[PDB]
């Protein structure tokens, strides 16, 4: 248009590992929130002490900032979002079940995708999961 | 619905039905249920994983779960 175009959806380049739907009746670990920076930076401390994440990151897409977070916990995906669609009385939030983990942080940490916090060194690893 | 194997369906229950506070060790899968072996276990054991059934807390061996109904 003519201003920051703002999505609905994750973009493509994380579409590849994503499950798409929120509503799926499954238990998940992986979520990532598609916000603002203002945003996820309030989630990053909340979630994080809330859930008891493994694994927190903020990280730069191409006009707004994700979010990247595991929870230990197991749950269905839809109680997450429901946790997460509350909190957009400020801002707009899309939050989506990921289907690959470290495949998604892969693409987190490219050239547009940049790393901004988190709270594992150096990303997610193998002890973090079952090999 | 029901997307898993009857035998890896036990597998999953036995450990959300632990009355362990531990869980259910890779050491006691194979105890509880000795005609699983443990070449079957880990592929159950991944599947359930990617399943988001189970996870491990502290440990590879130390297997926990939380929601599988």
């Amino acid at each position: 248009g003519s201003k920051v175009e703002d999505p609905k959806d994750f973009p493509s380049e994380l579409l590849s590992f994503l499950s798409h739907a929120v509503f799926s009746n499954r238990t998940l670990a992986c979520f990532a929130i598609y916000t603002t920076k203002e945003k996820a930076a309030l989630l990053y401390k909340k979630i994080m002490e809330k859930y008891s994440v493994t694994f927190i990151s903020r990280h730069n897409s191409y006009n707004h900032n994700i979010l990247f977070f595991l929870t230990p916990h197991r749950h269905r995906v839809s109680a997450i979002n429901n946790y997460a669609q509350k909190l957009c009385t400020f801002s707009f939030l899309i939050c989506k079940g990921v289907n690959k983990e470290y495949l998604m942080y892969s693409a987190l940490t490219r050239d547009p995708f940049s790393v901004i916090e988190e709270s594992l060194p150096g990303g997610l690893k193998e002890h973090d999961f079952n090999p | 619905a029901n997307g898993l194997t009857v035998a890896q369906n036990q597998v999953l229950n036995l450990i959300k039905a632990c009355p362990r506070p531990e869980g259910l060790n890779f050491q006691d899968l194979k105890n509880q249920l000795k005609h699983m072996s443990v070449s079957s276990i880990k592929q159950a054991v991944d599947f359930l994983s990617n399943e988001g059934h189970i996870y491990s807390t502290v440990d590879d061996d130390h297997f926990k779960s939380t929601d599988a109904e």
